């Protein structure tokens, strides 16, 4: 099986990178975002990307996904910006909060030109550099209902 | 405003509503006509009627060969089972990778020409049950009925140059152990016979963690014999062909094919990607489809994909409980999200640009 009259032969195009982009223009919550140094989260809530309250930045409940971007400058050029962006996965978060949280993940990349690097993070594994994004890391108990509608 | 998942396997329909946990309806992907030569039977009339019907299945290896009966498949999917009025449902439907294009530029045409759908998209399902694990970067092994395939991806884009196919899944592994059944002194040959064996299969079969050693230690006693009931009541026991069967997805030779068995499809597909993301794919081997619940399975692969990797790299099989049903998982999920409706077709789009434009919008 080859790919040029596939339906895989025109993934990995321009074409494919204008489609997501555009898609990426339809969430409120990236208006805005990057713009500059710092960290800004969001958590999944039935299937929506929902802002965390600056001052509540650093807890994260165990029951729920978030998204974490984090922007600062790099080495090449200390007036521009790069990105990481983490998504935090809690122990005990559901599989909608879960997906909804890598694909929103991919789209925020996607918004930002590719730029960012994604890193996943579940809860007691999470990387050193997502630690190092909290100079510490506060776990909740709890978190919001899943927005699935269970089928008996 | 409700929309349809529905995930055509080659051997079962998936097919529910976005925003659920799980499919509402999952039947055989069949339509029976009289064996002896309303007129034909779907789904799971038609298997409540196998005793005189001679089955057959309208997708193989992934890819529709029988129009007709695949329009009857998602006639019956749409008013019988799930009971909704398809022009009322945007509709998402799903596909393996490598299939050719004419595929879904039939599926577009039947969904808003005959289905009259609102909107319409087209997913690869490895892609799909990513997404379902909560990854975006990751390798799928996605075996069902009629394909297996490897697909990598990285940061929620798959890499077309990587992904590899083999048609070799559950329907080759039925036929198998139908063969080595016979040849037991049980003879299973008739289209209904075939799924009794699928249900032995299910129910009976594993992978072996050493091969040669499970045959002898099954020439040596009856430790890993089981006892099977018949619909006439009849008990047959069968033995190594639990494990020889599913064997066949690591010697594909056994089924007289020369192909890599998936052990060595899956590290192939890791070796055609850049070196420096080859780690993120060891340690996130994401099993999907039924042909992937047969017990032992991961722990095989974590054996024989150590084998072949570099002895410092961490290995890592992801199996979920419910891998029937991620790649239709995932549809539910990124169904449920605006922006991903946003890349849909709609039928003023179909009407403006005809079947070309699913490749312009299903990625
Ligand atoms: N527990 C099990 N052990 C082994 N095989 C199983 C088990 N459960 C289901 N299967 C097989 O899995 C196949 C159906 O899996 P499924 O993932 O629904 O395939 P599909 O999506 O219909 N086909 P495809 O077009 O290749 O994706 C059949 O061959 C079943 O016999
Ligand atoms: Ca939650
Ligand atoms: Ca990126
Ligand atoms: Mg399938």
């Amino acid at each position: 099986y080859n790919i040029a009259d596939s339906n895989i032969a025109n993934l990995g195009t321009e074409l494919e990178k204008k489609v997501k982009l555009e898609a990426s223009q339809h969430e409120d919550a990236w208006k805005g975002a990057g713009k500059q140094v710092g960290v800004e989260i969001w958590r999944i809530q039935q299937f929506k990307v929902v802002p965390v309250p600056k001052k509540h930045h650093g807890s994260f409940y165990t029951g729920d996904s978030y998204i974490v971007l984090s922007t600062y400058h790099p080495k090449t050029n200390p007036d521009k910006l790069a990105y990481d962006v983490h998504f935090w996965l809690g122990a005990f978060t559901t599989q909608d909060e879960a997906g909804t949280a890598a694909y929103k993940t991919v789209e925020l990349d996607d918004y930002l030109g590719g730029l960012p690097v994604q890193y996943r993070e579940v809860q007691g594994y999470e990387s050193e550099r997502f630690l190092s994004l909290f100079p510490g890391l506060r776990i909740l108990d709890g978190g919001v209902e899943t927005g699935f509608h269970h089928v008996e | 405003t409700t929309a349809l998942v529905c995930d055509n396997g080659s051997g079962l329909v998936k097919a529910g509503f976005a925003g659920d946990d799980a499919p509402r309806a999952v039947f055989p992907s069949i339509v029976g006509r009289p064996r002896h030569q309303k007129d034909s039977y779907v789904g799971d009339e038609a298997q409540s009627k196998r005793g005189i019907l001679t089955l057959k299945y309208p997708i193989e290896h992934g890819i529709i060969t029988n129009w007709d009966d695949m329009e009857k498949i998602w006639h019956h999917t749409f008013y019988n089972e799930l009971r909704v009025a398809p022009e009322e449902h945007p509709t998402l439907l799903t596909e393996g990778p490598l299939n050719p294009k004419a595929n879904r530029e039939k599926m577009t045409q039947i969904m808003f020409e005959t289905f009259n759908v609102p909107a319409m998209y087209v997913a690869i399902q490895a892609v799909l049950s990513l997404y379902a694990s909560g990854r975006t970067t990751g390798i799928v092994l996605d075996s069902g009925d009629g394909v297996t395939h490897n697909v990598p991806i990285y940061e929620g884009y798959a890499l077309p140059h990587a992904i590899m196919r083999l048609d070799l899944a559950g329907r080759d592994l039925t036929d198998y152990l139908m063969k080595i059944l016979t040849e037991r002194g049980y003879s299973f040959v008739t289209t209904a016979e075939r799924e009794i064996v699928r249900d032995i299969k299910e129910k009976l079969c594993y992978v072996a963690l050493d091969f040669e050693n499970e045959m002898a230690t099954a020439a040596s006693s009856s430790s890993l014999e089981k006892s099977y009931e018949l619909p006439d009541g009849q008990v047959i026991t069968i033995g190594n062909e639990r494990f020889r069967c599913p064997e066949t997805l690591f010697q594909p030779s056994f089924i007289g094919m020369e192909s890599a068995g998936i052990h060595e499809t899956t590290y192939n597909s890791i070796m055609k990607c850049d070196i420096d993301i080859r780690k993120d794919l060891y340690a996130n081997n994401v099993l999907s489809g039924g042909t992937t619940m047969y017990p032992g399975i991961a722990d095989r692969m974590q054996k024989e994909i150590t084998a072949l990797a570099p002895s410092t790299m961490k290995i890592k099989i992801i199996a979920p409980p419910e891998r029937k049903y991620s790649v239709w998982i995932g549809g539910s999920i990124l169904a449920s999200l605006s922006t991903f409706q946003q890349m849909w077709i709609s039928k003023q789009e179909y009407d403006e640009a005809g079947p070309s434009i699913v490749h312009r919008k299903c990625f």
